[PDB]
DNA sequence: TCGTCTGATCTCGGAA
DNA sequence: TTCCGAGATCAGACGAGATCGGG
RNA sequence: CCCGAU
């Protein structure tokens, strides 16, 4: 967003403006998301209710807000899927972040987004 | 600890049940190559190369394997139980 | 002028003076003292009148398992004690574990080892066999030892004074070294409940002159002497509110013209 | 570089059922060979067994007369099942010399079934949808006929 | 531009509810001496002004 | 969670919490205030839910945390709910993410 | 919290004889004169600091 | 306002000059993207607050 | 949109 | 045993600049 | 109600 056009007065800061180079993102389907997850490596409801808790290695995927298993291995499945978007085998909109406060990687494929390139 | 089991199984000769999510490939000996520096690929059919490494936390339960033999006509026996899971993903 | 730690010193602190309320965010009561000459003397003023819970001053708690009981223990660290300037005992304790809301008022607290371990096994009733023993290890580490329970907590600042985060006054103006002459509040209630309302008018004089300075903006005082006399004529402190004017006028439309017209004109023709 | 090399091994793995215990982690829990009383299902296994209590800890007594129902005392299990798609789990028996692969039916996780407190609160009444399925199972709940045995089998 | 905006209002329509001039300059104008200009006039002392500024020239 | 289908309390921490430093405190909290009532069973636990939801309680728990998808297998539901415990034991609006 | 091995139900201890039993069915380990320890260490307050006048010209 | 940082053009938890809002050109030599975007949030809350204020003391 | 003040029921506690 | 009175704990309220301009 | 002025 343009950090610098805005109203003043009422909205001060709640009307914004675009900036130049965005993308609003449109919905997609979530099949070859999942189908890569299941690939890459996930489980979930046969997973002790044990596992996925202060153990460093239970890094939980998330797809638009529904859990779809717990990955050993955060890097390999956030670096797989970046290589394969590249690649342009996933849709190149879907993003995968991690955060390691909680062990939650997000996969999300939502539409409405604000997303922008880089080099 | 990714391929310290296959060493402790070679440590002990005792048969081990080992548990493994194979990735999601239809029928179009297998062989499990362990690379220098622990990365077991299992080179499988097709000659394709999948990696497998590590898993969930196992053992902090039973596991138990069971042969269900239709105990009416047969009978269900626990066979062995259960050793860290292994699962299968495919590279790229 | 309204228009042009951490204390609040804006417009909603000028908003929180003109409209009294009991409760403030952030209240500070300042304290000079008698001998202030000297950190450590201080320092036992400061432990004197800000609350440490039973939980500060411990070490390794837990309930032991002894054949036909369960009974809890302290181990209360004695290092600390000493030094954090204050005065507690295990037998001061046991006089404040004792009478604290936890129905632990019999003799049923124990005093054990060479006053550094307290020991209450068991209660009386309301699932009185584990259930309120589980209770008992939260409450217990959350009792104040000793100090006014109000205050937040006390800081010193340097000739020495120390300024808390608090609120109930008189319990502060009252302990042993606080030269209770000379200590003021940024409450104007609390001042005006413990105090009298004189002390009341010149806080609201102080803390909007205290306020107004602050954020450049001068102002005469003329002003600020009459908004505080009128604030507080009638008996009591009478905030800037709806509610205020209430207790100030008499006349009707001159209420209702303000806030609540509906109220205020039906009340008035019943 | 250990190229152990793993057999497809085609021994009927129809009959592999896995079983889980979200229940015996605590001191290496082995359900224990002796209990009988079994009974099995194909689907929803609701593993139900002989786990007759100790006496060792003491009695427990009255409670368990309390208890109303207790046929020593069976403690039961009601079978989770986590069957979606079931083939994504498919090991075996693994020597340092072998591997064989076997793929296996749908997991079954095993918590302990109650049964106790629910007709326990039936009696006091005495003083969903298509829950079943179409089929009312007549034969999968049925099934129970169970023999759990020791033998070496591959 | 200030073609736009030049307005002043002798006296002219008045709303037909409570006789006041009307809000606008589409509507031929009066502007709303506001109650926090009410107090400016307060403080001032004019009492006079106040009587013939919100009782002679807006609502006789 | 009693109603969810995970009837034992074993099962809930090890959901909440295995590793207990913190999660220790979700045990006096409510495990035990569960269990100060003798309620211990999965359908009197519907039951509760079946009066204050202005055997009926098995269908109108699929309008609460709705897209965690069940098919009468609430296993998926229960671990969403449990790591909405887990957040809070362990602990921004205005983000754009 | 110890928790029940055939049910899992939590820790509850009966002050009679010194027993673990359950609201479920009875699994009363006596544990003997085993001493229960729950040392949960907790804070210690930390002394205090002057909050000095070095610094308050800038 | 991201995870330990400020901007992604820094690193994580990076308390440096330059990184948490230090603007080192002047206006003269003008400002560089990410001095001018911490220049356009601190002055922001100049025009935030005067928004809110006059909502508050009219 | 809480934010405020109000005023309306409960409960552990002392007096006769 | 009694209980009369009082500190504790929810629920509901009715507030939140000023003007001017046009569709 | 939006927009816009200050
Ligand atoms: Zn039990």
């Amino acid at each position: 967003l343009c950090p610098s056009d805005t109203p003043e007065g009422e909205a001060c800061g709640l009307v914004k403006n675009l900036a130049l180079m965005t993308h609003i993102t449109t919905d997609m389907e979530d099949g070859p998301i999942v189908k890569l997850a299941s690939n890459l490596g996930v489980e979930d409801v046969n997973l002790l209710c044990g596992e996925e808790l202060s153990y460093p290695n239970v890094f939980l995927v998330f797809l638009n807000g529904n859990i779809l298993g717990v990955i050993r291995d955060h890097k390999k499945l956030v670096n797989t899927f970046r290589l394969m978007r590249r690649a342009g085998y996933i849709n190149e909109f879907v993003s995968i972040s991690t955060n390691l406060t909680d062990r939650c990687v997000y996969i999300s494929s939502d539409g409405g987004r604000l997303c922008r390139p880089y080099i | 600890s990714v391929a310290e089991l296959l060493r402790e199984l070679s440590l002990t000769k005792e048969e081990e049940l080992l548990f493994l999510q194979l990735p999601d490939t239809l029928p179009g000996v297998g062989k499990l190559l362990i690379r220098k520096s622990g990365r077991v690929q299992l080179l499988l059919g097709k000659v394709t190369l999948d990696v497998t490494m590590g898993t969930a936390c196992s053992f902090l339960q039973e596991l138990v394997s069971v042969g269900l033999g239709d105990s009416r006509t047969g009978e269900m026996t626990v066979l062995g139980h259960v050793k860290h899971k292994l699962v299968c993903s495919p590279d790229f | 002028p309204g228009t042009q730690m951490n204390i609040t010193l804006g417009v909603p602190r000028i908003k929180e003076i003109i409209n009294a309320s009991k409760a403030i965010s952030t209240p500070i009561i300042t304290a000079q003292l008698d001998k202030d000459d000297d950190a450590d003397y201080a320092r036992l003023v400061k432990g004197r009148i800000e609350k440490t819970l039973l939980g500060e001053i411990s070490e390794y708690i837990e309930e032991v398992f002894l054949p036909d009981d369960c009974f809890i223990l302290v181990k209360l660290s004695l290092e600390r004690i000493r030094l954090l300037r204050l005065e507690v005992n295990a037998e001061t304790v046991r006089y404040s574990i004792c009478t604290s809301k936890l129905r632990v008022k019999p003799g049923d607290v124990a005093v054990h080892g060479e006053a550094v371990v307290c020991v209450t096994p068991r209660e009386n009733s309301k699932s009185s066999m584990y259930y309120v023993l589980q209770f008992l290890k939260e409450d217990l580490p959350k009792v104040v030892v000793q100090g006014i329970p109000e205050v937040s907590r006390a800081v010193i600042h340097i000739k020495y004074k120390l300024l808390v985060e608090g609120d109930n006054l008189r319990a502060v103006m009252a302990t042993h070294g606080v030269k209770g002459t000379r200590t003021t509040s940024n409450n104007t209630y609390e001042v005006e409940k413990t105090l009298g309302i004189e002390a009341a008018r010149t806080t609201i004089i102080n803390e909007i002159q205290y306020t107004m300075v602050n954020h450049g903006m001068s102002i005469d005082r003329r002003h600020v002497m009459l908004l505080s006399d009128l604030m507080t004529y009638k008996g009591e402190v009478l905030g800037i509110t709806r509610f205020g004017l209430a207790k100030m006028k008499e006349s009707v439309l001159m209420l209702a013209s303000f806030e609540k017209t509906a109220d205020h004109l039906f009340d008035a023709a019943y | 570089v250990q190229e152990i090399d793993v057999y497809l091994a085609k021994s009927l793995a129809e009959k592999l059922y896995l079983f889980q215990y979200p229940v015996r982690p605590a001191s290496m829990t082995y359900d224990d060979i002796p209990h009988l009383s079994a009974k099995i299902k194909p689907k929803q296994q609701k593993v139900e067994l002989e786990m007759a209590i100790d006496t060792l800890n003491p009695n427990y007594c009255r409670s368990k007369g309390e208890q109303i129902a207790l046929n020593m005392d069976k403690q039961t299990f009601c079978s989770s099942q986590t069957t979606s798609n079931t083939s994504r789990y498919a090991a075996a028996l693994y020597r340092q010399g072998e591997l064989h692969l076997t793929p296996l039916h749908g997991i079954l996780q095993l918590r302990p079934s109650f049964s106790y407190l629910d007709k326990a609160d039936a009696k006091h009444r005495e003083r969903r949808r298509v829950q079943s399925y179409e089929f009312l199972q007549k034969k999968h709940a049925e099934e129970p006929w169970v023999h759990l045995h020791y033998y070496g089998l591959r | 531009m200030v073609l736009d905006k030049m307005h002043a209002r002798a006296r002219g329509p008045r709303a037909v509810l409570t006789r006041q001039p009307t809000e606008g300059r589409s509507r031929d104008g009066g502007l709303r001496l506001g109650e926090m200009e009410r107090d400016c006039l307060i403080g001032y002392g004019a009492s006079m002004l106040l009587l013939e500024r919100l009782m002679i020239s807006s609502d006789a | 969670f009693k109603a969810m289908g995970v009837e034992s309390d074993q099962e809930i921490v090890q959901m909440i919490g295995t590793e207990e430093h913190v999660m220790a405190a979700f045990g006096p909290s409510l495990e035990e205030c569960q269990k100060a009532q003798i309620f211990t069973q999965m359908q009197a636990l519907k039951y509760i839910g079946n009066k204050v939801r202005r055997a009926r309680e098995l269908l109108a728990s699929t309008i609460l945390t709705h897209v965690p998808v069940k098919e009468f297998n609430f296993r998926a539901k229960c671990i969403y709910t449990a790591v909405m415990v887990r957040r809070v034991i362990l602990a921004d609006r205005d983000y754009y993410g | 919290l110890l928790f029940c091995p055939g049910c899992g139900n939590g820790l509850i201890v009966e002050e009679g004889q010194r027993c673990h039993r359950f609201s479920c069915n009875t699994c009363p380990y006596v544990h003997n004169i085993t001493r229960k320890v729950t040392n949960r260490k907790y804070p210690k307050l930390k002394e205090v600091d002057d909050v000095l006048g070095g610094a308050a010209a800038w | 306002g991201f995870e330990n940082r400020s901007l992604p053009h820094f690193e994580k938890h990076s308390k440096l000059p330059a990184a948490k809002g230090f603007v080192a050109n002047s206006f003269y030599s003008g400002l560089t993207p990410t001095e001018f975007f911490f220049h356009t949030m601190a002055g922001r809350e100049g025009l935030v607050d005067t928004a809110v204020k006059t909502a508050e003391t009219g």
